[PDB]
């Protein structure tokens, strides 16, 4: 399905994004 | 006005000010630049609630009808409830709970409430967002899902369903919603809709992880494109054959409209949505400002940019609107043409628009027998146009369906999701900043723990309570939250806001405190409004509601399949159970303003 990739892609790129977040929070403490 | 005791030492005071900012640097966030302040207002203010709920409820009632109460009720209701809105936040330096308690204690009830109601509208966009996010995911295949139906069971004709509705009416009620018959009839969590709406709270809390020191980088793209994208449609929108009729018929307003009371009840109604207020959000964004910004300036320059986009946006809804009635009525003409050429053999090209009635007649003298068997569908365009469009189904069917027409389909379906995706994560900001501030100023959580665990805790609560409007029936529980319980609290919240801000810490020491900030003591027209025309008309408005919304029986459009007339809005009562649901949300928040009072008040005493 090439909605369902899209959808995978999409999801995997904002989990990586919401990790770095966490990472740069993590450096802010 | 009211005997207020003690108010100073319970909220900041003017010789304090001065070192609110350099001295409170750190402890308070504070907006890099007035102009990440202002694409989030701009942002929070013109999202989806301004350019979503606006053309739908033109769309209903009359074209430009129902827009001349709400370019009256923007201002005269409106431009005062936002200037008060910023200029509390900016003086007493607190989000929305923090300000209504320092005016107060049993002015926290406002507070809560606005929590309340920001968590709930949060929880209908962020549905809305996944459905706009399903249709993005889908939207990447040369012939779109949606301009086709799946070969019948024999792999000869299509679906029933396919081929007596629509393509689009298809792929938006089978293979999106797998909408069941009733409210009644709960379906499954649809696993592809569940697993969309994942995708939603997932983005949105990783552009909201740490308050506003990430959702300012985010505003730089997210109220920027939306407005980049709108203004090509508009283009294109304009560029489409029958586009120009529908635009007329937009400024066309039968006047018997306009004298018509829910009419206006949905422009006020509209109004407290266009512009994010009693959510609580704009308090706290406008209280991370310099103590010396210019908020008058701030509140006009929104007010106008959110006006003059409603009406921008109802002219590009409209353009489409003509543009697919303007085809229907062509088809309906050539498939009458087509039927009297048929039988009657006439030559191909023979009949046409110019010639329709008189060869209707004509061939009828020749041969009436035969004129007789033969069915011919009316064509108006007007009617066409008089078409109103389904909840949901303008962008869903409508726009689809348009964008199938539109030459490279693919790029210009892309286009319209992620504007409309941008714009309602832009507008989940600032509803996620009205639900994490209250939250914080409760001290609910141990204050240990980092800001993003908060708020990873209502990003994963808001999504259980969506698994709701993930089922078969979840269309229909979504559209419970667009009937008159979604705005039963908000009138009530910016009465209550307005009120309190006048009769209770007093106009008079808000003139000062005005003054003290931008420089001048507030105009005539400020103090005209404040003290008598807004709260009137709010109150009176709020009183209408009571006398025609809220006196309505409950009603939905169903989707059957196996009903007569099924590509038809089969409209029914809801049963009586739905009713509990509707006097939770519409009366929790609204009851917590006077129910927290009355706490206090048996407290203390
Ligand atoms: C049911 N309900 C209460 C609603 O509010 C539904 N809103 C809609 O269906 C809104 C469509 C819409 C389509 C295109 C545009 C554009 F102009 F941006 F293209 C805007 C809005
Ligand atoms: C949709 O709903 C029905 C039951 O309501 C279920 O049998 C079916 O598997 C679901 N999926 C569809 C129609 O794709």
């Amino acid at each position: 399905s090439i909605w369902l990739i899209v959808f995978g892609v999409v999801m995997g790129v904002i989990v990586v994004g919401i990790v770095i977040l966490i990472f740069t929070g993590i450096r802010d403490r | 006005v009211l005997p207020n005791p003690g108010l100073d030492a319970r909220i900041p005071s003017l010789a304090e000010l001065e070192t609110i900012e350099q001295e409170e640097a750190s402890s308070r966030p504070k907006w890099d630049n007035k102009a990440q302040y202002m694409l989030t207002c701009l942002g929070f203010c013109v999202g989806l609630g301004n350019v979503w709920r606006f053309p739908y409820l033109c769309q209903s009632h009359g074209g430009g009808a129902f827009m001349i109460p709400f370019l009256i009720l923007l201002v005269l209701e409106g431009i005062p409830l936002l200037y008060l809105e910023f200029a509390i936040g900016q003086r007493l330096r607190r989000g929305s709970l923090g300000v209504w308690s320092s005016i107060h204690p049993a002015l926290k009830g406002l507070g809560l409430a606005s929590m309340l109601t920001s968590f709930m509208v949060g929880l209908y966009y962020n549905t809305i967002i996944s459905w706009i996010m399903w249709y993005l995911f889908n939207s990447f295949q040369e012939p779109l899902p949606w301009s086709d139906c799946p070969l019948n069971e024999n792999q000869t004709g299509y679906v029933d369903e396919c081929a007596r509705s629509s393509p689009v009416d298809y792929f938006w009620y089978r293979e999106t919603l797998n909408i069941s018959t009733s409210i009644s009839d709960s379906g499954s969590i649809q696993w592809w809709m569940l697993l969309c709406l994942a995708c939603a709270w997932s983005v949105l809390y990783m552009c909201t992880i740490r308050g506003i020191e990430t959702t300012g980088k985010a505003v730089y793209i997210t109220s920027t494109l939306p407005y980049v994208v709108l203004t090509i449609f508009l283009i294109r929108g304009l560029t489409l054959k029958g586009a120009t009729n529908g635009i007329v018929f937009l400024f066309t307003p039968n006047v018997t409209e306009l004298a018509q009371p829910d009419t206006w009840l949905d422009a006020g109604a509209q109004v407290f949505f266009s512009f994010s207020l009693a959510f609580g959000g704009l308090i706290s964004f406008s209280s991370y400002n310099s103590v010396h910004n210019n908020c008058e300036k701030d509140s006009v320059i929104v007010s106008i940019i959110n006006g003059f986009t409603s009406v921008y946006v109802a002219i590009v809804v409209y353009s489409v609107i003509g543009f697919r009635a303007t085809q229907r009525y062509d088809d309906c003409f050539s498939t009458n043409i087509l039927t009297l050429i048929n039988g009657f053999d006439l030559p191909e090209g023979n009949v046409t628009q110019e010639n329709f009635v008189d060869m209707q007649q004509r061939c009828n003298a020749s041969d009436p027998a035969a004129y007789a068997q033969l069915v011919f569908q009316t064509c108006d365009i007007n009617a066409f146009l008089s078409e109103a469009v389904e909840g949901t189904g303008l962008a869903f069917i409508v726009f689809t369906e348009a964008i199938t027409k539109m030459p490279l389909s693919p790029l210009w379906s892309v286009l319209f999701f992620i504007m409309l995706f941008c714009l309602g994560l832009s507008s989940m900001f600032g509803n996620m900043e009205g639900v994490v501030v209250p939250l914080q100023d409760l001290r609910v959580i141990p204050p240990k723990w980092p800001k993003e665990v908060l708020t990873g805790l209502i990003c994963l609560g808001t999504f259980l309570i969506g698994f709701i409007f993930t089922l078969n029936s979840g269309q229909y529980w979504l559209s419970l939250l667009d009937s008159y319980a979604g705005s039963i609290p908000l009138l009530i919240i910016a009465f209550c806001e307005m009120f309190s801000v006048v009769y209770v810490y007093g106009v008079d020491r808000f003139n000062k405190d005005i003054e003290f900030m931008i420089g001048h003591k507030p105009n005539i027209f400020w103090q005209v409004t404040w003290r008598v025309v807004s709260p009137l008309l709010m109150l009176i408005i709020f009183l209408f509601f009571f006398v025609v919304e809220v006196s309505q029986e409950l009603t939905y459009s169903i989707w059957d399949p196996g009903y007569e007339e099924f590509p038809k809005s089969q409209k029914i009562s809801y049963p009586n159970w739905v009713y509990v649901v509707v006097v939770i949300v519409a009366g929790v928040p609204s009851l917590t303003i006077p129910g927290y009072a009355i706490y206090k008040l048996i407290r203390n005493h």
